[PDB]
């Protein structure tokens, strides 16, 4: 891809709707990784 | 006609004209030739 | 995670009370609660 098609594909991927999650990173003293786990409500409400 | 962001320096029909020039036999030259004329007809014609 | 309420127990304690320790485990009925959960009595649960 070059600049024209890149910019219009960026525009067309901005056009629709999407959801983000926001983190506030800070130094922790060692490199690591973090996993994202969403939880769906149940009948009892417990995070099954 | 003026707004083809497919690439920043090459037109829509340039690829077609080089492809039509590539082959050697005259029948296939014609069969690669007519499409540029037809596409310009469709483009500049409008829906009138 | 199907969990349901089982029952109640009351313990009496006071500021000036002799330290009391039972000499035998105490038994409570929870068969109805397990039946409500639907698992068999000799099955499994927590």
């Amino acid at each position: 891809w070059t600049i024209p098609q890149l910019e219009e594909v960026l525009k067309r991927q901005r056009a629709q709707d999407r959801l983000f999650a926001g983190f506030l990173l800070h130094n922790i003293g060692t490199s690591a990784d973090v996993q994202l786990f969403i939880c769906v409500a149940t009948g009892n409400g417990e995070r099954n | 006609l003026f707004s083809d962001p497919e690439r920043g320096e090459e037109s829509f029909f340039y690829r077609q004209i080089l492809l039509a020039f590539e082959q050697r036999d005259y029948c296939n030259f014609e069969v690669q030739y007519e499409v540029t004329h037809n596409a310009i007809h469709s483009w500049i014609g409008g829906t009138s | 995670s199907h969990c349901e309420f089982a029952g109640d127990i009351f313990i009496l304690g006071g500021a000036n009370e002799m330290p009391w320790e039972f000499n035998l485990p105490y038994h409570f009925d929870i068969s109805k609660a397990v039946e409500h959960l639907g698992k068999k009595l000799n099955g499994d649960y927590v």
